[PDB]
RNA sequence: UUAGCUAGUAGGUGGGGUAACGGCUCACCUAGGCGACGAUCCCUAGCUGGUCUGAGAGGAUGACCAGCCACACUGGAACU
RNA sequence: UACCCGCAGAAGAAGCACCGGCUAACUCCGUGCCAGCAGCCGCGGUAAUACGGAGGGUGCAAGCGUUAAUCGGAAUUACUGGGCGUAAAGCGCACGCAGGCGGUUUGUUAAGUCAGAUGUGAAAUCCCCGGGCUCAACCUGGGAACUGCAUCUGAUACUGG
């Protein structure tokens, strides 16, 4: 079943990028929007849009640099089957710092760098590079 | 009772004493309460040789702790040069 | 493979099986020669290999190799045994220590004398 | 605990002069330096990667007269110390008293210098030191003690030292028969034909 | 300038009417020492002809690797057939600590500081293919800056 | 300064006593998954006010029997 | 290739008991208590700081030193 | 006793394994599927660098080999870090209790999670910078570390109620 909506969003991005698709649409959620924000603010996607009221649909405009997709790798870390939580000092850095780790902290969803600056820890949602 | 004495460490023919606060019944190099100094009788007399935390030693005597004849003499020696 | 499957049934570490069980984690074992004979080896080899049936101090009855050219060994000889199979002799999983107990060293050896219990020749 | 056999054999195997002789003579006049020892010396060794690594380590060991146990402990220490392991290894060897006695010119060879140390003819800061492996620190004064100053060996060795390049990291007074280990030698002060990375390689596999 | 090293030589066999025909294979790597690597694979009835054919093929088929002052940008994974490869940027004065097939690629590419490991099959041809491809897909802080439209403050 | 524990009443069919289960999520020391872990405690309930299913607050005290060293503080929630 | 275990058993009341709380014990009352988050049964074993190995995570281990426990020919028992 | 001085003379002090590939080190003679070697592949029927001796060589050295033993290499129990069409591996198929996991919104809670503070985590050991034995081993000062546990006060994004 649809037990992991977050891994689905990442897979929709991953497959869309591989299929040279201009955009990817999926059923929306606050958490999907919070991740979409971090992806846009770090230049992994162009822009995101939430259409509808009763059945919200999140659309993400994919980014393509030159002959290639911007998102090289996008993997789910913490998942329903095994939750990954890290302390401020244990926070992981993707590509030795050249990539981002989406962390869910007490003060919201942000990058590994952001949480490190804010002295926070949390659930490691995904790795993006 | 609680006593302030020396635990023989160092090596064969080169002893190094550790001033310890302990229950007199425990073994010399065994179970102790507090490390309160050290004594090197093979010290080259140039830089250190005998160091004692006299503030903690007096705290323990003030609580009923006895002191060995060697440790008592080392307190006399440290109260004669410094 | 599942995290849930490993929580229920953890990763099972294989127990190592010894090729020298009669030694019972001892560098050597002492025993008495039950039979002192020769055996022919496996494909592609051919010879009359010197072997002995030895009853050890721990009760184990094993077959042991008698290395080197020539030996004084017979039934009731008290010998020392060490690990080491003989590849073309199936069942032969031990070696007799030459130059220990009732086992003599190899006669007139000059090279690798330590391995055959031969003392330094006077010269 | 010391190599006592023929010395030029070691130079012949390594294919370079290891300074195992005083230097009075040209190495070629004393041995067939370009040929390996024994019956199969003219044989060209198509040496393996392991073989080239081993031969570099043996060469360096044979120069300083260090056996495997002490040398492998020199590596362990070179690695533990901060900085370049390869460089640290050469500095530890170069800091040895027997080596310092040779480098100052008190001994014709490192073996002669080692005998001077063992035979209680060498002092470090006015105190007698007879350990060949003694680690000499910067600003230390190594001197031929008064009773050994008369020795013809020492006078003859300082003469041969004049014919060798002068070590930048040492200050020797030939008349007094005393020298000062100013500082540790830099990598640029030591031989370029020593490929210490092969030794660092050999001990890491 | 061009640094070239032979990795492996093997004796292969083809069967005909009148028995086996033995040929030789040579696997080689060439590099500038400043981020350019190419591998070559030659086949010939004699060893020198094969090592030669390999070097020719290695000189062309060269690629560019985005080095970071003698080391890698980030830890990288390489894969080819049965060979899985892992490479990590190490500190200054550590050297190349890797197996023969990976060490030759890293030497001639000019990677002076590496911690490497080959997993699975250690077949030299697929190990060097996995290493080269790993170094190839390795991206620079400038490349990730260009992609993201942010620059170059990845701190 | 009042150390306290919270759990639901598993048994109430005991004169002036109750069995309370304290449930917690624990990270697996090897496989990292968060596993459910229960602690059953024999608790003193004078007057027998706690009923089966009720969420209760308990505190550690001196031994009251061979299996009881805990006593009731308050009934947090009652009757599902 | 052990699935059920439990009568001082689990809890209550009162008397006794201990230096001390307590089924520690006794009388009476209630019918509980434990267990698939592994009880019961069977096999093995002193525990730790640490030790060895390993890049780590692990693996293996518990001589010497130090801490805790247990034992003193075997089984039982108290006396001071 | 340490240590220092004097005496006499190179005098009293070198062995062990290996040399076919892996693996640094090659020849002759003897033997002839024998005698024998062998960690693994494998050597031995007339040119055997593989047996045995010799000469030469390589590696270690007051030790050197052999056997035993733990971990490593072994991503070969794979948490980090594996797999199941044909190589070992999808139960013959379904239903389904326990269990695991669970769409989306708001409020609430604060168990998991995250943050800070405090206590504790013996000393020795390990590590770092020093000091002392002629050096070293060894001894030793101070620090770092003990990645843990607990309590209290907060945070509320995610998980749970
Ligand atoms: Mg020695
Ligand atoms: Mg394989
Ligand atoms: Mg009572
Ligand atoms: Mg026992
Ligand atoms: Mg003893
Ligand atoms: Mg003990
Ligand atoms: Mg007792
Ligand atoms: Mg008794
Ligand atoms: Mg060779
Ligand atoms: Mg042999
Ligand atoms: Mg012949
Ligand atoms: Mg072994
Ligand atoms: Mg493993
Ligand atoms: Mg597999
Ligand atoms: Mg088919
Ligand atoms: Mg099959
Ligand atoms: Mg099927
Ligand atoms: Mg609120
Ligand atoms: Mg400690
Ligand atoms: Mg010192
Ligand atoms: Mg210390
Ligand atoms: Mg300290
Ligand atoms: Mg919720």
């Amino acid at each position: 079943s649809m037990q992991d909506p977050i891994a689905d969003m990442l897979t929709r991005i991953r497959n869309g990028q591989a299929a040279n698709k201009a955009a990817v649409t999926m059923p929306s959620s606050k958490l999907k929007v919070a991740i979409a924000n971090v992806l846009k603010e770090e230049g992994f996607i162009e822009d995101f849009k939430v259409e509808g009221d009763t059945k919200p649909e999140l659309e993400l405009t994919l980014k393509y640099f030159q002959g290639k997709a911007v998102v090289e790798s996008i993997q789910r870390v913490s998942r329903p089957g095994l939750r990954i939580y890290k302390r401020k000092d244990e926070l992981p850095k993707v590509m030795a710092g050249l990539g981002i780790a989406v962390v869910s902290t007490s003060k919201g969803v942000m990058t590994d760098r952001a949480a490190r600056q804010a002295g926070l820890g949390g659930e490691i949602i995904c790795y993006v590079a | 009772m609680v006593t302030i004495r020396l635990a023989r460490h160092g090596a064969k023919k080169r002893p190094f004493y550790q001033v310890v606060v302990a229950d007199s019944r425990n073994a010399r190099n065994g179970r102790f309460i507090e490390r309160v100094g050290f004594f090197n009788p093979i010290a080259s007399e140039k830089e250190e040789g005998t160091r004692l935390d006299l503030d903690r030693i007096a705290h323990w005597v003030g609580q009923g702790a006895t002191i060995s004849d060697r440790v008592a003499a080392l307190i006399k020696e440290v109260n004669k040069a410094a | 493979a599942t995290v849930n499957q490993l929580v229920r049934k953890p990763r099972a570490r294989k127990v190592a099986k010894s090729n020298v069980p009669a030694l019972e984690a001892c560098p050597q074992k002492r025993g008495v020669c039950t039979r002192v004979y020769t055996t022919t080896p496996k494909k592609p080899n051919s010879a009359l290999r010197k072997v002995c049936r030895v009853r050890l101090t721990n009760g184990f009855e094993v077959t042991s190799y008698i290395g080197g050219e020539g030996h004084n060994l017979q039934e009731h000889s008290v010998i020392l045994i060490r690990g080491g199979r003989v590849k073309d002799l199936p069942g032969v999983r031990y070696h007799t220590v030459r130059g220990a107990l009732d086992c003599s060293g190899v006669k007139d050896r000059k090279q690798a004398r330590s391995k055959y219990g031969v003392k330094r020749p006077k010269a | 605990a010391r190599y006592l056999g023929p010395k030029l054999k070691l130079s012949r195997r390594e294919g370079t002069d290891l300074f195992l002789k005083s230097g009075v003579r040209a190495i070629d006049t004393k041995c067939k330096i370009e040929q390996a020892p024994g019956q199969h010396g003219a044989r060209k060794p198509r040496l393996s990667d392991y073989g080239v690594q081993l031969r570099e380590k043996q060469k360096v060991r044979r120069i300083y007269g260090v056996l495997e146990r002490q040398f492998r402990n020199y590596y362990k220490e070179a690695a533990r110390l901060k900085g370049n392991t390869g460089e640290n290894l050469l500095a530890l060897l170069e800091g040895r008293l027997d080596n310092v006695v040779y480098r100052m010119g008190f001994g014709a060879t490192r073996a002669e210098a080692r005998q001077l140390v063992s035979h209680k003819a060498i002092m470090v800061n006015g105190r007698v030191v007879n350990i060949a492996s003694y680690q000499v620190s910067p600003n230390d004064v190594v001197s031929i003690r008064e009773k050994a100053k008369k020795q013809s060996r020492v006078k003859a060795a300082l003469e041969l030292a004049e014919q060798r390049e002068k070590p930048t990291w040492l200050e020797v007074d030939a008349g007094k028969m005393e020298g000062t280990f100013k500082r540790k030698p830099e990598r640029s002060d030591l031989s370029a034909d020593i490929n210490e990375h092969l030794i660092v390689e050999l001990y890491s596999k | 300038e061009l640094q070239e090293k032979l990795i492996a030589v093997n004796r292969v066999s083809k069967t005909v009417k009148g028995g086996r025909i033995f040929s030789f294979t040579a696997l080689t790597v060439v590099g500038d020492g400043n981020g350019r690597v190419g591998f070559g694979y030659g086949k010939a009835r004699e060893v020198p002809a094969a090592i030669q054919k390999a070097m020719e093929k290695a000189r062309r088929n060269m690629i560019n690797v985005a080095l970071n002052n003698g080391t890698l940008q980030h830890p990288v994974k390489g894969v080819h057939t049965g060979s899985r490869v892992f490479m990590q940027p190490a500190s200054e004065g550590t050297g190349i600590i890797a197996g023969g097939a990976m060490r030759a690629v890293l030497e001639v590419a000019g990677v002076h500081n590496v911690l490497a490991k080959a997993y699975g099959s250690t077949n030299p041809i697929n190990v060097v293919r996995a290493t080269i491809d790993g170094l190839e897909n390795m991206n620079s802080p400038e490349m990730v800056a260009a992609k993201r439209g942010k620059s170059v403050e990845e701190i | 300064k009042i150390r306290t524990l919270q759990g639901r009443v598993v048994s109430d069919k005991m004169e002036k006593s109750i069995v309370v289960a304290i449930e917690r999520f624990v990270k697996h020391p090897i496989y990292g998954k968060f596993i459910k872990r229960t602690t059953k405690l024999h608790v003193h309930d004078e007057n027998n006010e706690c009923g089966i299913g009720d969420v209760v607050e308990i505190r550690e005290c001196r031994p009251l029997s061979k299996t009881k060293s805990w006593t009731l503080v308050r009934v947090v929630e009652k009757a599902v």
